[PDB]
């Protein structure tokens, strides 16, 4: 403690030259001791905490530690060409990103600067990166569905608009097929999607963006992409700029969605940054502020009350586990923050059950408030029958009461497993979902063939979409499973069964 | 690059502190040679890399060589560039250290082209978004665990299974099949194993010693005798030599790394020496960034493609340790090498069931290829489950579908063998290249009942199922005679 | 023969339960080993920083 | 926490009213204290907590008492990180609390809601002079059979129920009946299950467990006990199950 | 004993001598090796040399690593 | 311990007679060093001991020796903390002892006093 950073010889010589005078270095700071994700600056007497500073190379900074003689700024990039002794300039602005309606269709590098190669983005500068979350009087109970396009999610883990639903699983177990499925299913609805890639390899970000452009989802989607070769500061800060971009649309009465891919990677970047700043770490070397890191980010996903324009932001954070370790540190942090999780499982993913939702350990704390009348009425029986299957397949290798259980498990459970599985990047509309749950869990799909279930269901889907336009009208009009839709679907599935028997 | 002369201020192990003129000091990741003095009576220079700027005209470096015999006040020469290694066809069939110096004693290499080892990855726009299948010409790898062009592959086979023969076959096949070249990077290479590998590469024709620059490989060696600075940066030196062959020449390059765990190990060593606070299980706090800054330059641009085949060591045999867990965030496929299959002579000894791949999907490989690969996996798995029952009951007391399954599985397991171009030198068989099309057309025939009246020793050690039928006819002529 | 068949089935179930328990116990062991290493090095570094 | 405690303390002292103080996650009080104490320039404790953790807990929890004026019955949630009950923050909360209730991830994932672990959840009011002798004896016998079950759990995990003695398998069956009867539907969880919440009084609980442990209700399914109250409803559900078949 | 050399540094020695002992052994065996002879060297408890080097590295106030062993 | 060892050194060397040196817990001779070592400004070693554990133990243990003019048979009690035989303080004594006699708690918990572990306590004689 007997040594400082401002005790270099030039600063002391300039102090000795004139001791008492008037004008200090107002906006002119000289960098000294460029370190590891930090740079200490003598000067900047009137800088603010949270202020952006600009270096001679062009690197942006943020004044974090404002000590007595020097301010310590955190480098927002590789601080490689920061010459020692070079000047630093404040900007007078707390950390912001330009926001606009013209970000839709662009790819971002956590600084609201495009890595797209399609020129700059016009905007009107606002929307501080660390915006405050809504209060208690500001928001409202969740009451309308955000249809993800997956039968299992929409049927047993319903997600509403304004709800923080976590996607927790192992590596290569889904979660990005699920995230991109939810984004691509937003074609007709007025939902501004945002995809944040925090630590993904740049090839996976390329795959996701080309899938989006191919299927037409970039007319309402922004992509904030931080690759694995990026500084830990940018990976740390990318979801906050994603949340600010989405909040710009949220506070203008528009419904938004945001997916933070690998928030565990943001926590890993925050761990690297704290350890390089020598802060005392807790369990698994995490800084202890990692709960606050995640909570102040996820607390922005709200459902604003009618006075605040009735906007919303749904958050689908993604957390990876090590060999399915739900009881780790960062998974339990995000579980204690969010409003329910969606467990993907490596055994069911690798074994072929391809949307590998571990339904018995996933919840959603909105439920019936999220689901519409039709899906509630149809999927009650579905979750009951799947519950029964969940203990049958585990405990009973063949069965107890082998005759009724064969009428129970073979008819309901093992065919509902093939009913729930759904290909990569193929969402379903809510009418097809209601129809598919009805044809399965009522008892109609109890005498098929285990490899012919899929073909029967897809052909029945296209058939009802082609020869029954009034069922889709009466489900898209009231969102309720009336007796008329029920009866016409019954005779339509008899028609389709006798068509497909040939 | 000029008269930017430094003076050593501290020598604490392989970590130096250099003092400089007040206005001119190097950036981070910048080479600086220490114009040192050997005690024997000759000068000898030591290369270091800037890691941190410390304040009053003082940086902190990490030596690529040893720091014994260095005094405080030696002249340190700033160079204005990162570590610069020679690149091009001049680095072919030769052995290099981390600094790009030759250590094979064949002579000097002409520094006509020198690229820096510290470089940003290709841009998001310059990346290729296509999912191509790298074809190795090896039946088991192409069929059951396909490779990706621009992706990374983890070797998990222990010592003694056909690993070195496998990478030599991959080198020879990427040279003869495609127009590609290979770059071997030995992170923590044992010196006697390095000499054995170089001799076997000279002998197998991979390193054409009668005429260098006709060779198919460039060797970079960061050895265990070397300080933790060299052992960490040797992977970047190898990746730069491979990136030149991609960028300028537009080839399909094959970047072989030795244990990428020793890359992480050298990184944790240099972080412990520089004094940074350790991460979770004691690794460096910059673990994921240190790994990603390497792995993100192994991609496929619009010009060529680097495909890396990295040996992976799992400490304490768990895949949740941070070095395996952060390596597996970049692996696209995985080949495990079987001690049992190497014992019973099924070279190449790749385990068919424990080898995985994310390329094996219908959208990427065709529904035909996917379905036949899944059927082969089911057949081999059923045989593996049924070996105990066949040991108890026998093949006769089984059922008919199970018996045909067992016979087809023995034929498939022997068909996963291959005679290698580089293993021919002691085995004698002429060695075969089998594309994927002949692989799937041969497995369709061996799986549907078109080739069931054949001996099991007819499919063994052949390629290209027509050769299996021909050797079957010869093995039947052995009976007729 | 029926007693030996029942014993065969019981021992198949016991082998499978012991397999799943071996997997669970190896998971908990690797967790405890990493936690032990983390605590040890964090304690050493805390003492060295206090010194 | 301090300002909520001050508001409650004013009603306790001056108005002399019996106050309730429902605090959610008094752990986050400790956690934020650790977060500021790292930046306050202090050497951390064992797991990176603040060195003033015990005193920071006691200076808050010792003001929540029952003086001669009033009484502050405070019900506090205490989060445990990574399901680690030996953590410094819950391990220092345990000394201040006088009626704990520990919840189990296993019991929660088994659908047994509430997930209260019956053997780790203790109290200082389970004494025969405070709760009578009948309640005390039934709680003792329930805990004894649950402890025997938890003991032989690993043997019946590897081998199975088929290798126990007659009395040990009767103990197993009664312990499964007990751990099913301990669950209950809540009024606030009517959105999660349906089948609305049941308020089960004290005497009804004592009689239900007396009937389970006495040997009367040994010939009815376990699923009749799951998610019911007031064991007359378990009998009605067993009748309904064997009638609907 | 006629073809053997024994380098002994017992546990009362300073850490520097226990750190230097395997290197003097290797230097003697290297002399005999480079004069066209075949040698054999046995390092009894290399971990004891690692502990001596750890002791001197910690006493020189160097940054520790895992098990307080230095980075090199 | 050094005081008692000096008293035994005199009886071995100057009086030239067989000395019998009983020591109680020499874990305490290392624990006192680990207690003062932080205040001595030394940086801490593995799990919490002084960096000079092996040399501090070795000096005392090497002064105990039969010297061909007199002998010292020394029976030493080594407290093993937390029954962890791989703790550094007993681990560094195992190298200095001739016949180690490891005591088990699983035998004391049955009454097999003297609870000398038969398969763990080896000897070089
Ligand atoms: N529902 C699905 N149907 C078919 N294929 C799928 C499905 N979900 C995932 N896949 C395939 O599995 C592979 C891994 O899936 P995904 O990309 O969703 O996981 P991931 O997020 O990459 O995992 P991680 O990034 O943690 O390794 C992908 O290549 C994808 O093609
Ligand atoms: N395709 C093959 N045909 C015949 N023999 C092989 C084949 N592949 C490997 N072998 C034999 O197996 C051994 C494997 O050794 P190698 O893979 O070189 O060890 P390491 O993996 O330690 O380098 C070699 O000695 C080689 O002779």
């Amino acid at each position: 403690a007997t040594i400082r950073a401002d005790e270099i010889s030039k600063i002391i010589r300039e102090r000795i030259e004139g001791y008492n005078r008037e004008v200090k270095v107002v906006n002119t700071g000289t960098v000294l001791q460029v370190g590891d994700g930090i740079a200490r600056i003598h000067g900047l007497d009137e800088v603010m905490a949270g202020e952006l500073v600009e270096f001679e190379e062009g690197t942006i900074g943020i004044a974090l530690n404002l000590e007595s003689n020097n301010v310590g700024v955190v480098l927002m990039g590789d601080g490689l060409m920061i010459q020692e002794g070079s000047s630093v300039k404040a900007t007078g602005r707390i950390a912001q990103i330009p926001v606009s309606e013209a970000y839709l269709g662009r790819v971002i590098n956590a600084l609201a600067k495009p890595i797209d190669g399609r020129g700059e983005i016009t905007a009107s500068e606002s929307r501080l990166i660390e915006s405050p979350a809504p209060g208690i009087m500001s928001r409202r109970s969740v009451y309308e569905p955000l249809q993800t396009g997956l039968i299992a999610i929409d049927a047993m883990i319903p997600v509403g608009r304004g709800q923080r639903e976590l996607i927790i699983g192992d590596r290569q177990t889904g979660k990005t097929a699920v995230a991109t499925d939810t984004i691509l299913n937003q074609q007709g609805q007025n939902v501004i999607c945002v995809y944040v890639a925090i630590g993904q390899k740049a090839s996976s970000v390329a795959q996701v963006v080309t899938n989006f452009q191919e299927r037409g989802a970039m007319e309402y989607t922004i992509v904030v992409a931080e690759t694995a070769d990026s500084p830990a500061t940018l990976q740390y800060l990318a979801p906050y700029t994603g949340a600010a971009l989405a909040e710009y649309f949220m506070y203008r009465e528009r419904h938004t969605l945001i997916i933070y891919d690998d928030l565990s990677k943001q926590a890993q970047a925050y761990r690297q940054m704290s350890l390089l700043l020598r802060r005392p770490p807790g369990r698994e070397a995490y800084p202890g502020d990692v709960f606050y890191l995640h909570s102040r980010l996820l607390e922005r996903a709200a459902k604003l009350s009618s006075l605040l324009g009735e906007g919303s932001m749904t958050a689908l954070p993604i957390v990876e586990t090590q060999a399915g370790d739900v009881s780790a540190y960062i998974p339990t942090n995000v579980i204690s923050i969010t409003d329910g999780q969606i467990f993907l499982s490596a055994d069911l993913f690798n074994a072929g059950i391809r949307p590998a939702i571990n339904v018995g350990i996933s919840v959603s704390r909105v439920g019936s408030a999220a689901q519409i009348k039709a899906m509630k009425k149809v999927a009650g029986k579905l979750k009951l029958e799947l519950a029964q299957f969940a203990e049958l397949e585990a405990f009973a290798q063949f069965a107890s009461d082998l005759d009724k259980a064969t009428q129970n498990q073979l008819a309901r459970g093992q065919r509902l497993r093939e009913l729930l599985k759904q290909p990569q990047s193929a969402p379903l509309t809510v009418e097809e979902q209601v129809m598919t749950i009805y044809t399965g869990t009522n008892g109609y799909l109890d005498s098929l063939e285990l490899d012919q279930v899929r073909k029967y269901l897809v052909e029945l889907r296209t058939y009802v979409k082609t020869n029954k336009p009034e069922f889709q009208e009466i489900i898209s009009s009231t969102k309720t499973f009336t007796e008329e839709a029920e009866a016409l679907l019954k005779e339509a599935i008899q028609e389709q069964m006798e068509r497909f028997l040939l | 690059e000029k008269k930017n002369l430094g003076r050593i201020a501290q020598i604490i192990g392989p970590v130096l502190d250099v003092a400089f003129p007040p206005g001119k000091m190097p950036n981070i990741y910048n080479a600086l040679i220490v114009k040192g003095r050997d005690t024997a009576g000759q000068p000898m220079n030591v290369t270091c890399e800037v890691q941190q700027l410390l304040g009053n005209n003082r940086v902190r470096a990490v030596a690529m060589s040893a720091t014994d015999g260095l005094t405080r006040g030696m002249e340190v020469i700033d160079t204005g560039a990162p570590l610069s290694v020679p690149v091009g066809g001049a680095t072919l069939g030769r052995i290099f250290n981390v600094l790009g110096e030759p250590v094979d004693n064949l002579g000097p290499v002409d520094t006509r082209t020198t690229s820096p080892i510290h470089r940003s990855a290709p841009a998001f726009t310059q990346l290729d978004t296509k999912l191509s299948i790298f074809e190795t010409g090896i039946k088991v790898v192409d069929l059951l665990a396909p490779y990706r062009r621009g992706g990374k592959i983890g070797l998990f086979g222990g010592a003694g299974v056909g690993k070195t023969v496998l990478i030599m076959e991959l080198i020879n096949n990427i040279a003869k099949a495609h127009g590609g070249v290979s770059v071997f990077g030995g992170v923590g290479e044992r010196t006697r194993e390095g000499n054995d590998l170089y001799m076997e590469m000279k002998e197998s024709g991979v390193i054409n010693e009668q005429n260098i620059a006709e060779s198919k490989v460039a060797l970079v060696y960061g050895q265990m005798n070397e300080p933790p600075g060299a052992r960490m940066r040797v992977g970047l030196t190898a990746l730069t030599m491979a990136e030149y062959f991609r960028d300028v020449n537009e080839q399909d390059v094959l970047l072989f790394i030795d244990n990428i765990f020793r890359f992480v190990q050298a990184g944790s060593e240099v972080s412990a020496l520089l004094g940074r606070m350790p991460s979770a299980v004691g690794y460096q706090p910059t673990l994921s960034t240190e790994m990603g800054s390497l792995q993100e330059r192994i991609t496929s641009t619009k010009e060529g493609s680097i495909t890396s085949i990295q040996a992976v060591y799992v400490p304490a045999d768990d895949l949740t340790d941070p070095a395996p867990a952060t390596t597996f965030a970049h692996l696209d496929a995985t080949t495990v090498l079987s001690r049992g299959l190497a014992a019973k002579g099924i070279y190449p000894a790749v385990d068919p069931l424990d080898s995985t791949s994310t390329m094996l999907q219908p959208r990427i490989v065709g529904e035909e290829h996917y379905e036949i690969a899944q059927r082969v996996k089911e057949t081999l798995q059923r045989y593996k489950e049924l070996q105990d029952i066949i040991a108890i009951l026998g093949l006769d007391e089984l059922s008919e579908e199970d018996r045909l399954t067992v016979a087809r599985a023995r034929k498939i397991e022997r068909f996963l063998s291959q005679p290698f171009f580089v293993a021919e030198v002691f085995t004698g068989s002429p060695g075969k290249y089998v594309g994927l099309a002949e692989t799937i057309r041969g497995f369709q025939l061996i799986l549907s009942g078109e080739l069931d009246s054949l001996p099991e020793q007819a499919f063994y050690l052949v390629g290209n199922i027509d050769e299996a039928t021909a050797k079957a006819m010869n093995l039947e002529m052995e009976s007729k005679l | 023969a029926s007693e030996l068949a029942a014993r065969m089935t019981a021992m198949s179930n016991a082998t499978d339960n012991a397999n799943e328990l071996k997997k669970t116990l190896s998971i908990n062991y690797n967790r405890a080993r990493q936690a032990k290493i983390t605590g040890e090095i964090l304690e050493i570094v805390a003492g060295a920083n206090a010194c």
